[PDB]
């Protein structure tokens, strides 16, 4: 589960990843 | 097994009767039985029944077997998600009209794959039993339960009196467990977005086309993603109270988290956080699905529906927001 670092925090505060 | 008896000998209504052709419908005052028939009208009305050979009893034992294979015990995740799922689906294929535009395989692999994209799941997700080391991450690599979820779809398949596809063709089983694998997989919210990107850009460049074997199996995915989260596309009533469930499932992970787990969750699952839900629902429908239902109706107008309910249970959430 290798996103782009800017992506991170949204990708976070919802349930994903 | 009695349920079998019951259920192998009853009339399955016509879809009118069932109201399954509408995006607008709903499960909340169905029986059990009455959903299992649903399903098996859902099977006849793609043609699926006859042109694969499927006898009654058999389709009937397993559309039974996949119901108990849901866990009741979980708030959101159980077979009536898998059922509205398959309906909204079933609803895209006629109503939103796409079965005109794929295979018999493909449909057959579409359906059978919404109904188990979920199996046995435990109410809890991707994140949360990778870091909590399950057996189970440790056995699969990426998308863990949606790889479950189909190790498990396959278990049933395989099983005595389940063949539903045993009137296949070893090429076309082969390749329509190919299908359904890729579809399950789709369901994973992480490869939604590692994807959708490439196929958003298709639409907007007007060059996205079905024939091109790839472009297909990429909307193929959108399409799973679509239904699989339709619940965001309902009626406000039913919005409010579906909303209500996934809401008691995440807190209920959440509280998992500061009790074993010793860490915070986030505040989607942070069950204190109760009164910050409207504004997490109104950043997810603008991060995760108006962004996706826009795109399907450019695809196929009928298709619409989706996209209105959806921006119109925006709008009650951030009214919400706002208190
Ligand atoms: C395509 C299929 C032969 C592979 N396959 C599989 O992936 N899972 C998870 C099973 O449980 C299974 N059982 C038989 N074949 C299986
Ligand atoms: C490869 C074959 C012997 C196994 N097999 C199977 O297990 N199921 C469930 C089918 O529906 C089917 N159709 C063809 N072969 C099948
Ligand atoms: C499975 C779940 C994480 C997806 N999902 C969903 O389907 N609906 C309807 C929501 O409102 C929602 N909010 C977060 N995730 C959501
Ligand atoms: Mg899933
Ligand atoms: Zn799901």
């Amino acid at each position: 589960e290798a996103f782009n670092h800017l992506e991170l925090h949204e990708l976070a505060q919802y349930g994903i990843i | 097994t009695r349920e079998l008896q019951s259920l192998a000998a009853a009339v399955v209504p016509s879809a009118q009767t069932l109201k399954i052709t509408d995006f607008s419908f709903s499960d909340f005052e169905l029986s059990d039985l009455e959903t299992a028939l649903c399903t098996i009208r859902m099977f006849t009305d793609l043609n699926l029944v006859q042109n694969f050979q499927m006898k009654h009893e058999v389709l009937c034992r397993w559309i039974l077997s996949v119901k108990k294979n849901y866990r009741k015990n979980v708030a959101y995740h159980n077979w009536r998600h898998a059922f509205n799922t398959a309906q909204c689906m079933f609803a895209a294929l006629k109503a939103g009209k796409i079965q005109n535009k794929l295979t018999d395989l493909e449909i057959l692999a579409l359906l059978i794959a919404a109904l188990s994209h979920d199996l046995d799941h435990r109410g809890v997700n991707n994140s949360y039993i990778q870091r909590s080391e399950h057996p189970l991450a440790q056995l699969y690599c990426h998308s863990i339960m949606e790889h479950h979820h189909f190790d498990q779809c396959l278990m049933i398949l395989n099983s005595p009196g389940n063949q539903i596809l045993s009137g296949l063709s070893i090429e076309e089983y082969k390749t329509t467990l190919k299908i359904i694998k890729q579809a399950i997989l789709a369901t994973d919210l992480a490869l939604y977005i590692k994807r959708r990107g490439e196929f958003f850009e298709l639409i907007r460049k007007n060059q996205f086309n079905l024939e091109d074997p790839h472009q297909k199996e990429l909307f193929l995915a959108m399409l799973m993603t679509a239904c699989d989260l339709s619940a965001i596309t309902k009626p406000w009533p039913i919005q409010q109270r579906i909303a209500e469930l996934v809401a008691t499932e995440f807190w209920e992970q959440g509280d998992l988290e500061r009790t074993v787990l010793q860490q915070q969750p986030i505040p989607m699952m942070d069950r204190n956080k109760r009164d910050e839900l409207p504004k997490l629902q109104v950043g997810f429908i603008d991060f995760v699905c108006t962004q996706l239902y826009e795109a399907l109706t450019h695809v196929s107008e009928d298709c619409f529906p989706l996209l209105d309910g959806c921006r119109k249970n925006r709008q009650k959430w951030q009214a919400l927001a706002e208190q």
